């Protein structure tokens, strides 16, 4: 057994090391792939402060696509547009089985257009609210996928910071996508942005400190037990509450959490950089070697060879019955170009 | 008592 896994080691280095030589080529000569008359419009699948992702149709293909677009006026915060061309290089550079791919891109005079494979089996976040909570090793499929995912992105530096149920989509095979990378960041040491969802963010964040990729980790504890629990440790009404219980280093399990479950939970959740789990000398193999992922396959995952705990159901392409409902708005585009400059390298 | 619906990420605050 220990043989196996120092030789699962050196696997994993030199995965990673092909992974960073391939992503460096699309990192360096990064536009303008499509443009909006190609597709048509179908139906919202969510929104938020900045635009809203739309189900579209390739007229010519017939291929379905989820567009996100950005209202150019609306991204007028300094670090909403610098986060905006972060989220377009990284996406078009990156490639793992576990991240939404890009296929087209473009801009016009009032917005800006991402267009990314359609993953129709919804939100992680809807399927969780239904039901409620997930089993320990329901939680534990999803929880290894994101482990394996961020040990991807970190060897590329890269820095996810938005981690949620909302984030994460469900595919054909039952399997994760990760996508919205709008607040992901190429970092090679630390970083300043006081970014990303209130219940998620690491305490570092929250007290303006200059921070690093663990912020991602603990992140991982966050969803971990808001998959297990069905709520997240720290909930309040309002940011400020939810706040000062990050802060503080105190966190409450349920009665039925696992002790193996807590153990690790209690690593990750870790206000200590120097003691919280993948930020150690052993990285991410503290969390892989941890006794609550004993019975994990980090392979077998990866190649998507285990039997997923549930498939949603599908009707067709197209389809958007895993979705929720959103108020439509007209598509406007301007005669008169805005924000030219501000946006010449998307 | 927290918050059920989904959540805003904030980009500066
Ligand atoms: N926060 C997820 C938004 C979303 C929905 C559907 C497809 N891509 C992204």
């Amino acid at each position: 057994a220990a043989a196996k896994k120092g030789s699962e080691q050196e696997s994993v280095k030199e995965f990673l090391a092909k992974a960073k030589e391939e992503f460096l080529k699309k990192w360096e000569s990064p536009q303008n792939t499509a443009q909006l008359d190609h597709f048509d419009r179908i139906k919202t699948l969510g929104t938020g402060s900045f635009g809203r992702v739309m189900l579209v149709k390739h007229k010519e293909t017939g291929n379905h696509y989820a567009m996100k677009i950005l209202d150019k006026q609306k991204v007028v915060k300094l670090k909403q547009i610098e986060h905006t061309l972060n989220e377009k290089r990284i996406l078009q550079a990156v490639n793992f089985p576990f991240l939404v791919k890009l296929e087209f891109s473009f801009k016009d005079n009032s917005n800006l257009y991402m267009v990314m494979e359609y993953v129709p089996g919804g939100e992680m976040f809807s399927h969780l609210r239904r039901i409620g909570r997930f089993s320990e090793p329901h939680a534990r499929f999803y929880a290894a996928q994101i482990v394996l995912t961020f040990e991807y992105l970190h060897s590329l530096d890269l820095i996810y910071r938005d981690l949620k149920p909302e984030n994460l989509l469900i595919d054909q095979q039952g399997y994760i996508q990760v996508t919205d990378f709008g607040f992901a960041k190429r970092v090679k040491g630390r970083t300043w942005t006081l970014c990303g969802t209130p219940e998620y963010l690491a305490p570092e964040i929250i007290l303006s400190k200059g921070y690093n990729k663990a912020v991602d980790w603990w992140a991982l504890g966050v969803l971990i037990y808001e998959m297990a629990a069905g709520y997240p440790p720290f909930f309040a009404d309002q940011p400020i509450q939810i706040y000062e219980k990050i802060v503080s280093g105190k966190v409450r399990f349920p009665s039925h959490f696992s002790s193996d479950l807590k153990d690790l939970l209690r690593n990750l959740l870790q206000v200590d950089l120097t003691k919280r789990f993948g930020n150690l000398k052993n990285g991410v193999n503290d969390i892989k070697n941890h006794k609550w992922f004993a019975t994990t396959d980090w392979i077998a995952i990866y190649q998507r060879k285990v039997e997923a705990p549930f498939i949603p159901k599908f009707k067709g392409p197209g389809d958007t019955s895993n979705f929720d409902d959103y108020e439509e708005e007209e598509i406007r585009v301007s005669i008169n170009e805005k924000c030219g400059k501000e946006f010449t390298e998307f | 008592a927290g918050r059920t619906g989904r959540r805003q990420a904030i980009h500066d605050i």
